[PDB]
Order: C-alpha cells, then sequence, then structure tokens
C-alpha cells in the first residue's frame, strides 16, 4: 500500500489548504511529489487523487497534458536545454555538445547513476542570456565547456 | 531567502517608471519600495470609489501588454456590469519565444506588480486574486510568495485593508510546461485544477470566467502601469510617448544584437532605433535580415523603420524583437517556429493538432532535404489550412509568421527545392 512519507503529505496538505477550493492545488502538489522523488511515480496518483477530492483519471490526465511532469525517468538532477529559436540561433548544439562531454548523454537519457537527466524544452524566457538552461530550479547561460563543467560541479 | 539562480538580464530604461527598480538585477524588497514611495498609489486609490479608478485607467489609454492590446480600463467596465463575485487574474505565464520582459518585474520589483494587483482588484471589487506563473520561473514564484507576505505584514493586503473596507488575498499557482496555459480561458481552466483547453470566446472571461463568475485577466506588464495612472493621473500618463499610444512600453530584445535585454521606451520607438540606437546593433555589424516578433510576425530588413506601437502599420505584439542577420537561414529559422507549435497545440481542434504537427514534420524534412514533391506542396497545404475551426488564438496564427518568411524570402526557400 502506498503511502507519502510524512514529511511530503505535511507539504501537500499546506498545498491543499492554500487555495479556496482543493482541486486547485493539483499543479503545485505534482511539483511537490516530483521535487521529492525525482519524477512522479504511477502509484503516487491514487493518494493525491483521493486528497484533491477528485477521480485518478483526472488526475492522470493533468500528469499527462503538462510536459514538466515526468513518470518515466527518476533523475537527482533536471538539465532543462532550450531547444527553442534564439537558444538554437545563440549555440544551443555547443552546450549540447559540452553536456555530452561532460556527463556522457544526449537529450532525453540519464546518467547510469541516476543523477542528471537532459531534458529538451521549449523557450524559458530568458532569450537574451541564450543559450540556456536550467539545473532543477537554478537557471544559468551557457558560456562553454569550462565553465558549465564548474556548474555541474555544484550539483553533488 | 536564498533564491535559486537567475541570470542577469540587461535592462535599460529612458522613462524610468516600470524599470526604475527592475534595471538593478536583484530582489527590491518592501522597504526598498516603500522609500521609493511605494505603496501611496494604493492608499491614494483607496480613497477613490472603484469607478472612478477604472474612469482613470480607461482615460490613460492604457492597452493591454499580454500580445492583443485590449483597452484595459473598457476591459474593467466590462466586467462591472456583470454581478458579482468577481476575480482578479494575473497573467504571468510568458512562454512566448523571444519574450522575457515580464519576468524582471516579478523577479526584481514584485511589490509594483503586486501594488497594481490591489488596485485594479479594487476597481473590479474581485476579493479574491491570482498570479498564475509559469511552472519554469521557479524564483520568480518564491519571490512572489515572499513579497506577498510583506505586504501582508505592512497591511496591505487581507480584510479591511487600511481601514477601507476592502478585503483582499492573492493566490500563486503555477504552470507545468504548456505555453496555451497564457491563454487566458486555458489558464483558468488551470486554476480551476484542469487541462490548459481554452473555452469557446464568447462568453469572454468578464463575462464568464472563473467558476463562471466575471474575470479580468490581464498581462503582467499591463498590472504594472496601474500604480503610475494613480499616483500621476491619467492626463501626466497620456502626456508620455505619443498621445495616441501612451505610457511605457517593455521590449524584450534578443539574438544578433550586441545589448540583448529588455528596453522600456515610449512607443513611438522605431523598430530601427531599438536595434541601433538601444540595443547596441548588430554582432559582428553585420546587417539585419529579419526580426522575429516572438512567434507572431517575421519583418523584413525593409520593414525596420515602424513605430513599436499598437497601430495597424506598427510592430504590435508584444514588441518582442529577435534579430536575425544576413548568414541567419530563414528555413532553420521558420523550423523552430514550426516545432514551437507542434509542441504547444492543446489538440481540442483538428486542424490545428494535425496541421501544427505537420507542419512541422514536413518542414524537418524540407530543411534536411529529404522533402518529396508532395511533402513540398502538402506543407505548402497544411501552412494555410492550420487556422480553420479553431477557437483559440494558437491556431489562428501557427502558419502566419512562417508564411510571411515564404512571402518575404522566396530566393531562400527556393534553394530548399
Ligand atoms: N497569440 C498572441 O496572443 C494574442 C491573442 O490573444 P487573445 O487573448 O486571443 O486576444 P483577444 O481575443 O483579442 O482578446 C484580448 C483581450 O481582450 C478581451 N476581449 C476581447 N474582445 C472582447 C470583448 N468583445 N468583450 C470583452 N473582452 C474582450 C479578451 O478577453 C482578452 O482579455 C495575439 O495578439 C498574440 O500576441
Ligand atoms: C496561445 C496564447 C498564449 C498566450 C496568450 C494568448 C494566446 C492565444 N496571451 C493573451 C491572453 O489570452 C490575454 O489576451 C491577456 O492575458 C489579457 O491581458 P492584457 O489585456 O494583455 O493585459 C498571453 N497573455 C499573457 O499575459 N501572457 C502569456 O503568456 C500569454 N500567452
Ligand atoms: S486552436 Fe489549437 S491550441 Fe487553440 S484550442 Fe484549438 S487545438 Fe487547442
Ligand atoms: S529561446 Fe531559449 S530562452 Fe527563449
Ligand atoms: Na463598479
Ligand atoms: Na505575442
Ligand atoms: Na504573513
Ligand atoms: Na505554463
Ligand atoms: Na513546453
Amino acid at each position: 500500500e502506498f503511502e507519502f512519507p510524512e514529511e511530503l503529505k505535511t507539504k501537500l496538505q499546506e498545498h491543499i489548504n492554500y487555495f479556496p477550493k482543493k482541486r486547485q492545488a493539483i499543479l503545485l502538489c505534482l511539483h511537490e511529489i516530483q521535487n521529492y522523488y525525482g519524477y512522479i511515480p504511477p502509484e503516487s496518483l491514487k493518494p493525491l487523487a483521493d486528497m484533491l477530492e477528485l477521480p485518478l483519471n483526472h488526475v492522470e490526465g493533468v500528469v499527462a497534458f503538462y510536459d514538466m511532469f515526468d513518470r518515466e525517468d527518476k533523475a537527482k538532477y533536471r538539465i532543462r536545454v532550450c531547444v527553442s529559436i534564439v537558444c538554437h540561433l545563440m549555440g544551443t548544439n555547443k552546450l549540447l555538445k559540452a553536456l555530452e562531454n561532460i556527463l556522457g548523454i544526449k537529450p532525453g537519457e540519464v546518467t547510469p547513476d541516476g543523477k542528471f537527466k537532459i531534458v529538451p524544452v521549449q523557450c524559458l524566457g530568458a532569450c537574451s542570456e541564450a543559450p540556456v538552461f536550467m539545473v532543477n530550479d537554478d537557471e544559468y547561460k551557457f558560456e562553454s565547456e569550462v565553465q558549465l563543467n564548474e556548474i555541474l560541479s555544484r550539483y553533488t | 531567502r536564498s533564491y535559486p539562480a537567475i541570470p542577469r538580464i540587461y535592462a535599460e530604461t529612458t522613462l524610468n517608471m516600470l524599470l526604475k527598480r527592475a534595471k538593478k538585477p536583484r530582489v527590491h524588497s518592501i522597504d526598498e519600495y516603500l522609500k521609493d514611495g511605494g505603496y501611496q498609489a494604493l492608499e491614494k486609490a483607496l480613497n477613490m470609489s472603484p469607478e472612478e479608478i477604472i474612469d482613470w485607467v480607461d482615460k490613460s489609454t492604457l492597452r493591454g501588454r499580454g500580445g492583443a492590446g485590449f483597452p484595459t480600463g473598457k476591459k474593467w467596465k466590462f466586467a462591472v456590469q456583470n454581478p458579482g463575485p468577481r476575480y482578479f487574474i494575473c497573467n504571468a505565464d510568458e512562454s512566448e519565444p523571444g519574450t522575457f520582459k515580464d519576468r524582471i518585474i516579478i523577479e526584481r520589483d514584485p511589490h509594483l506588480l503586486i501594488e497594481g494587483i490591489i488596485i485594479s482588484s479594487y476597481a473590479i471589487g474581485a476579493n479574491e486574486a491570482y498570479i498564475y506563473i509559469r511552472g519554469e520561473y521557479p524564483a520568480g514564484y518564491y519571490i512572489l510568495r515572499d513579497a506577498i507576505e510583506e505586504a501582508k505584514k505592512k497591511g496591505f493586503l487581507g480584510k479591511n485593508i487600511l481601514g477601507s473596507g476592502f478585503d483582499l488575498e492573492i493566490y500563486v499557482a503555477r504552470g507545468a510546461g504548456a505555453y496555451i496555459c497564457g491563454e487566458e480561458t486555458a489558464l483558468i481552466e488551470s486554476l480551476e485544477g484542469k487541462r490548459g483547453h481554452p473555452r469557446l470566446k464568447p462568453p469572454y472571461p468578464v463575462q464568464k470566467g472563473l467558476w463562471g463568475k466575471p474575470t479580468v485577466v490581464n498581462n503582467v506588464e499591463t498590472i504594472a502601469n496601474v500604480p503610475f495612472i494613480i499616483s500621476m493621473g491619467w492626463e501626466e500618463y497620456r502626456y508620455i510617448g505619443p498621445s495616441d499610444y501612451a505610457g511605457p512600453k517593455l521590449f524584450p530584445v534578443s539574438g544578433k544584437v550586441k545589448k540583448p535585454g529588455v528596453y522600456e521606451l515610449p512607443m513611438n520607438t522605431t523598430l530601427r532605433e531599438v536595434i541601433f540606437k538601444y540595443a547596441g546593433g548588430t554582432l559582428g555589424n553585420k546587417k539585419v535580415k529579419a526580426v522575429f516578433s516572438g512567434a507572431l510576425d517575421c519583418f523584413s530588413s525593409e520593414e525596420l523603420d515602424i513605430p513599436m506601437d499598437y497601430s495597424p502599420l506598427g510592430f504590435g505584439g508584444t514588441g518582442t524583437v529577435i534579430v536575425l542577420t544576413e548568414e541567419d537561414d530563414i528555413v532553420e529559422a521558420a523550423l523552430k517556429i514550426a516545432e514551437f507549435y507542434e509542441h504547444e497545440t492543446c489538440g481540442q481542434c483538428t486542424p490545428c493538432r494535425v496541421g501544427c504537427y505537420e507542419q512541422a514534420n514536413l518542414l524537418e524534412k524540407i530543411y534536411k532535404g529529404e522533402a518529396t514533391e508532395q511533402d513540398w506542396e502538402g506543407f505548402d497545404f497544411v501552412n494555410r489550412n492550420i487556422q480553420p475551426t479553431s477557437i483559440c488564438g494558437l491556431g489562428a496564427v501557427a502558419g502566419r509568421l512562417i508564411r510571411q518568411t515564404l512571402e518575404k524570402f522566396p530566393e531562400e526557400w527556393e534553394k530548399y527545392r
């Protein structure tokens, strides 16, 4: 039987009490779940539905719709790499190559230790600082491989 | 507290209004905001009637800064002719390619936005307001939560604000990866805990919105003007820039310019001035080939003398300026725009669903030199046929920029055939 660890359940419950209606907290809860597990575990969705007083199929549909959520791959750190127009113009491919040199992975893949997954994403709204990537919540301009290596070294 | 890392986007202003603080790349907390006379506009507003505030916002000529340019005061009037309760929504979904103007307000001067939201909510009689901020702006989310707590501490939010009898709470919701949730009806669906599927309009949100109640949706930048209108008065505000398109405007400039960043300028500024007078010209002093207005329009180098206003011949949109120079392949660029629409159609409408996909799928073939003659003809057809039956603006414009490239850069497309 799948139970959220208490410290997660507590945070989930905060979100659910935050808005006037419980069901408005669905995306905040899913973010929180993905933060905790490194992905959305399929088994988590049932208990969340119960707490939101929504049907399971409603919750499943919502996870499926929103691209930030990931049910496939557990990763400690998500390297979100912008593949949209400005970053493409200004050197997305140089960034992908640098990531491949440091980590040994391409977009869509996870390092064997489960530490890093590269996620290709649409415009991150930092186009003046292209090419842009995120490491979990942190966001950076890519300058060069030596610089990127130093940044990634901070994530342990 | 500690916020996630944010790149330090360059900001510059000739008007010292929206970017007075946000020209410096750091969070400005409530004490610094108060030192600059912050929240005095709210105090003044609470000593006015809602109707007066609406009237001032109307007479200011403020138009929506989220892309469509609808007159803000008029939108509010429509809402308030409908019975309450009413809701106020700040749209902070900003996810269009090239567009990064709203985030610098959120992340550097959150109290400007918050003050704007409080005044606007009071104006339309909303006691509950929302900021819907895209999921990929986590720092902006934490910064706003903290700033709202500051405002509460200082008595600018909660019940009976400053003895006025006006009650307000602002709730911060987060998106989770869908560009379509910036479309105001999909945004509302998301706030209601559902998939971001646009609703048939009309009815407009101001008639039937969140929980079916009158709802005003306004863009971050729109709302950030409201404190200035109240503080200066509508007449002084209308004295900024040209009298038919008055007020400050933020221009996010990216691509092949020397000084990419956000520029606060009057709307009589020309596109050429934005590029060459403010953004420092092009990288390598190469010639401008094209400017993409986000993912909406493509302007050629022959069209640089247009004003950055909401006129028929003007730039329009959100003032998003992506600069391409002479060596940039226009078909490669068009592919990136096609990929965006492919990734972001919600799929409710059939021509949008299949058209966004096929447009990207066939243009990839063209680009890679693997397109048959049928694929070429099919690409052309599909590009012209995304809009039919569409219920929102995405289907209406998914082919627009690409069509303009086909018309304005035929030689380059021809090379690929
Ligand atoms: C596909 C799509 C996507 C978006 C939009 C439209 C469409 C069709 N709109 C415009 C939105 O629907 C609405 O017009 C504005 O939020 C209204 O506010 P203003 O009148 O511009 O202040 C929009 N607006 C905004 O403020 N932020 C955004 O990120 C988006 N995104
Ligand atoms: S036009 Fe496209 S994005 Fe808009 S509702 Fe229809 S399928 Fe969804
Ligand atoms: S195109 Fe990459 S951040 Fe906008
Ligand atoms: Na009224
Ligand atoms: Na736009
Ligand atoms: Na508090
Ligand atoms: Na979103
Ligand atoms: Na996306």
